[PDB]
């Protein structure tokens, strides 16, 4: 509490208040252009999955187990991110614990390892750093080791409900065995000779994964934008405590010093 | 009435079109008014929607699914749609002998992804 | 370990040894967040906040300032609830239900009653 | 418009021991990838 | 075509037609279009917390 | 040159220097070293100012250069304290504040009818550790009309010298200055200032917008132009051609790196081929209709090579 | 310049900018992390490292802390050895190789019984 | 948060158990031939296979061991101060043969 | 309100309100928009830029500088126009008619002259 330990805890107290509020400032210029991405993935959702919801298909029986996705992250410095997703998978993981898991990040698999480390199955790092688009999510639903053998498929990630706080969501994919027993799976000329059933079932996991992961993106940008407003605002309120115990400290010394010589030279 | 939606923008968005000679699985098949509800999937080939008149645009789409709903709603969800003028003719021979030149020369899928690549870049040369 | 035992003494420098962790991460719970902990970090904070209060017993003389009795516990019951929280047996109750208490008997009570 | 040329790692807080700590683990991570691949090139 | 033969559905044929339709079409219209057909993303499949071989591309 | 406090081997390697450029001839030089009395060190700034002050009075004018400030107040409070005197602030006399301001304020511009002479103080105030409100510090800073910073960090970056615009000011703005050069120093200002406060966004180049990237090409390429080396002084000329061209935007398409090899390019091209617009910016001090006409038609044809 | 020639003056230039820039980098990644590092920044953090660890050699009178042998490198083996490291035919080697050792010689031959 | 180095977790295991090792309590010193067994089997990685919540009674049953059965190598270490070829094979392989009961 | 008056406290409280909201969302209009507001939102920052260029008139020994006349105003004139203005009786007038004049007549005048 000197003047030295109190001009090293102010010069670093401020360095750490203009990057927290140039990060803010470039969070608001790459939230922009996420936006246009999380537009046009909900609008073709609703278009290529329209035939789903008019041929009534869910789900039934479990089949060995089932199979879980995680989507998040890789990087921190996001508020309550990894902490959203790892609460809500874990919350249905209770009646069944005997399912997999397939981590989509370096935040998701970390949480997830201390609570169900034998349900991970699957874990994808580096997915987190530049934005989600087709060949990221056509690439990890072939390679799901075996993703059309299981009954119910949930994909967990986070929704940005607004445009400031988020909620986490989930949505089901349907299996091959599924898509055809629908109740008005018949209605529509789908030929019987080459894959059809298959075919729609395997491609609705790749749009699901689209959407999610360019969903998870907006929200994650968005509730980073929140946290380094929160911490620069807090880092505010502290150099404005240091520099009046600066201020007196300064004064203090002056006094201290100069009392010191006055005693020495009247004695 | 068309909701022609890619996966990255979108098209026809509002219902204001009349016709659409989209490629279908089959074959070159077209949306007139209130068609019936055929869910089929979609190839390769030149989706020209005629607007009203004869406003219709050369949209080469690389395949989707075309889903026609029961209330006059033709759904052409495709992966890419790109106009004519937008490829160029000396760029497209080169892709076309380099397909044709990998296919059947190798295993794994090199043979499988070179044969279907050669089809559709021939469909493509032929309506410029 | 030689006047107050081996059980009093391990149980003072694991209380000590988990507020010293709280108290040296205060700069970046204050400017970041609690968010920015990692797995073990996020259980040590949780412990040191309850423990802190379950250590601030109401006097007999300060009743006309606080409202509430006095608590006077004794040398052996202090030992070992102190000993219990830190272990893991009271993970699952608030932070508010050890605040101005006495031992382990009294922190019990006080969680049941504000659930209800 | 004041000097904070290296304010962190000068402090030797929290901020200071956490910069020092997250460069090293970056050092010794990349240190064991370069080790390997010069060994096996000279064979 | 013969594509339900091999390991590939209606989600990789959709993504290996829009990649080659883009290529073959004209070199200067290739903004913001070569992002989409590149990733790096290593699915490691975990077993027991060990995991195998982290295949990607 | 009052070199005060500094040692016998500095006071003899600044003369020596001085006289192989020819700059000794009309200079005086007032030494006094810290090896001598404390009254000869503390009197050297009233000994330095009497002699420069028959310049101003005649005719001329005169420049006082007091290396060092802080070496001046250190002999005037060491026999002080010796001559059985009562002490105040930071171990100093009652009139620190006036010992320092009574010297300084001589030094001033006379009018028509005293004989038009004027006195230039440049007064070196050696700081601690970057402080510049300190107790000898704050005092010499509110009695001159203007203060250049020199920040330690800068100087081992690249910027030669190390000169901070945000915290160097002058109180007379551009009325002491020369019109050709204060019609390009306008624009300079205002991008100098804007890069400054948005210098934080340079490590993210891949979230730049076309506002942002302008004012970052155009920064970097303004501040680099400015660094000269030492004992490399320019003349009024050279310095507005210079400055004209990376305020337009003619040296936004070159790279950073190459900053430094187009200023001795463009300044030997400029004294061959357009020799009458170099000579008639330093005899008329002023830039008219044709001279703004004459320059972005030679810097546009010298930059496409 | 005038003194140690044009070639030692950018020698001694380049290293204190590569130094002093490494300062301003080291805040952020305290708060951000190494994602906001592009690849410029990448690597000139690595090449610091090196040039930091690079210039302290085991003297001759410090053998008994340090336990290794003294070495000397010259005036021209030294200015040699930095602009080699600064222009990029040393950055597959590692920030172990040039610890503790003298000059380019030394730093070739600890880096190969390193990987051994 | 990290969680991998693989190579590093050799070294961070070894860390923690030779600080508790090397905290002794109030008036108990040790002589130089305990504190030659104690620092080698915590410097080798020999230790590094034990507990840390066993790191207190290991010091006492491992100074106990070698008082009774091999009593040579204690008294070497004390007379002569130093470990030659034959002292270092010959404590070597009585701690790992000691950690297994 | 003891020493200016009813009338003088009203005045002064309305615009010292509406300038400190104003001060404090400027962070979120550079971020968000002047469009994603609410409807007395978008209302209170149109007339808050108004009334920060009204309360600057020109001085008298001013008029080299700006070029515009000197304007007096008085205490009663002041605090009529400053009134009247928060009311809604000037919400159709520009941003730009404000600027550089003094009193309620000046605002007027300047209006109306601006467009025809």
């Amino acid at each position: 509490a000197t003047l030295r330990e109190i001009e090293t805890r102010l010069k670093s107290i401020k360095n750490i208040e203009k990057i927290t509020n140039t990060m803010k400032v470039v969070a608001s210029t790459r939230m922009g252009r996420a936006q246009r991405a999380m537009a046009s993935s909900r609008a073709f959702r609703e278009g290529d999955s329209d035939f789903f919801a008019t041929a009534e298909t869910s789900t039934p029986e479990t089949a060995e187990k089932t199979l879980i996705i995680a989507v998040s992250s890789d990087k921190g410095l996001c508020g309550s991110i990894h902490s959203q997703i790892a609460k809500a998978t874990r919350a249905k993981l209770q009646e069944t614990p005997n399912a997999d898991v397939v981590t989509i990040g370096d935040k998701i698999k970390a949480q997830m390892l201390r609570t169900h480390s034998s349900n991970v199955v699957l874990s994808f790092n580096g997915v987190g750093k530049e934005a989600p688009t087709f060949w990221e999510a056509s690439l990890i639903a072939d390679e799901i080791r075996k993703l059309g053998d299981y009954d119910k498929i949930e994909v967990m990630y986070n929704k940005f409900v607004s445009g400031v706080a988020f909620e986490p969501s989930v949505f089901p994919s349907f299996s091959p065995i599924s898509i055809e027993e629908s109740p008005k799976l018949s209605e529509f000329e789908l030929e019987e000779d080459q894959a059809i059933p298959t075919s729609l079932s395997q491609i609705s996991l790749t749009n699901a994964i689209l959407n999610a992961m360019a969903e998870g993106y907006a929200s994650e940008i968005s509730a980073r934008r929140n946290a380094m407003d929160n911490a620069s605002k807090n880092a505010g309120e502290m150099i404005n405590k240091y520099s009046i115990l600066y201020n007196r400290t300064r004064q203090a010394v002056i006094t201290n010093e100069l009392v010191d010589i006055i005693t020495g030279a009247s004695s | 009435k068309v909701s022609l939606v890619a996966p990255h923008q979108a098209i026809f968005t509002n219902k204001e079109v009349s016709q659409v000679n989209l490629p279908a699985s089959s074959g070159e098949m077209g949306v007139l008014a209130n068609h019936v509800p055929t869910v089929e999937e979609l190839a390769p080939g030149v989706v020209e929607v005629i607007e009203s008149s004869g406003t219709a645009s050369k949209y080469f789409v690389s395949g989707g699914f075309a889903s026609i709903l029961p209330g006059s709603k033709l759904s052409i969800s495709t992966v890419e749609a790109h106009p004519l003028d937008a490829f160029s003719s000396e760029n497209i021979k080169s892709l076309l002998a380099e397909a044709q030149k990998n296919a059947s020369s190798a295993d794994e899928t090199v043979a499988a992804e070179a044969a279907i690549e050669i089809e559709v870049l021939e469909a493509l040369q032929a309506a410029v | 370990v030689s006047v107050v035992g081996q059980e009093h003494y391990d149980v003072a420098t694991g209380v000590q040894q988990t507020l010293q962790a709280y108290k040296s991460l205060q700069d970046i719970i204050a400017i970041l967040g609690m968010d920015e902990l990692s797995e073990q970090d996020k259980l040590t904070v949780e412990r040191a906040r309850k423990i802190q209060r379950f250590l601030s017993q109401p006097f007999a003389v300060a009743e006309v300032f606080t409202g509430i009795e006095g608590k006077l516990v004794r040398l052996k019951d202090t030992i070992a609830s102190f000993k219990a929280v830190l272990e893991g047996k009271y993970d699952h109750l608030p932070e508010n239900a050890f605040y101005m208490v006495g031992g382990i008997e009294d922190v019990v009570a006080k969680a049941e009653k504000i659930a209800a | 418009v004041r000097s904070s040329a290296g304010a962190v790692r000068d402090a030797g807080g929290a901020f200071g021991k956490r910069e020092q700590a997250e460069e090293e683990r970056y050092f010794r991570a990349r240190a064991k990838e370069q080790l390997a691949a010069l060994k096996k090139h000279h064979e | 075509s013969s594509w339900q033969k091999a390991g590939i559905s209606f989600n990789k044929y959709l993504a290996i037609a829009a990649r080659t339709v883009q290529r073959s079409l004209k070199n200067d219209l290739k903004v913001a279009a070569e992002k989409r057909y590149i990733s790096d993303a290593k699915v490691q499949k975990l077993e027991k917390v060990s995991t195998t071989d982290l295949a990607s591309n | 040159y009052v070199a005060v406090g500094q040692k016998r081997s500095t006071v003899a390697q600044l003369v020596q220097t001085l006289e192989q450029n020819d700059a000794m001839k009309y200079s005086i030089v007032v030494a006094a070293t810290a090896s001598e009395a404390a009254p000869l060190q503390y009197l050297a700034p009233f000994t330095a100012c009497a002699i420069a002050e028959w310049f101003r009075d005649n005719g001329k004018h005169a420049l006082i250069v007091y290396d060092d400030l802080s070496k001046q107040a250190v002999a005037y409070r060491q026999l002080s304290l010796l001559l059985r005197r009562p002490p105040g602030r930071e171990a100093y006399p009652g009139d620190v504040f006036y010992l320092h301001s009574r010297l300084l304020e001589r030094a001033a511009k006379m009018s028509d009818a005293n004989g038009g002479g004027s006195l230039t103080a440049l007064p070196v105030i050696e700081t601690q550790g970057g402080d510049v409100s300190a107790y000898i510090p704050t005092n010499v800073i509110s009695i001159t009309d203007g203060q250049i910073f020199l920040e330690a960090e800068l100087f081992y970056k690249g910027i030669r010298p190390a000169i901070n615009v945000g915290l160097s000011v002058s109180r007379v703005g551009s009325a002491a200055q020369v019109k050709a050069m204060k019609q390009v120093a306008g624009s300079l200002k205002l991008f100098l200032a804007q890069y400054r406060e948005v210098a934080a966004f340079a490590q993210f180049g891949s979230d730049l917008d076309a506002s942002t990237k302008q004012t970052l090409s155009r920064g970097e390429r303004l501040t680099q132009l400015l660094k000269q080396k030492q004992y490399s002084p320019q003349a009024s000329e050279e310095q507005v051609p210079v400055i004209y061209a990376g305020v337009n935007g003619f040296l936004d398409n070159i790279p950073i790196e190459r900053i430094p090899e187009f200023e001795e390019q463009f300044i030997a091209y400029l004294k061959a081929n357009e020799g009458d617009i170099l000579e008639a910016i330093r005899t008329k001090g002023e830039l008219s209709s044709e001279l703004l006409d004459k320059l972005k038609s030679a810097t546009e044809t010298f930059v496409a090579t």
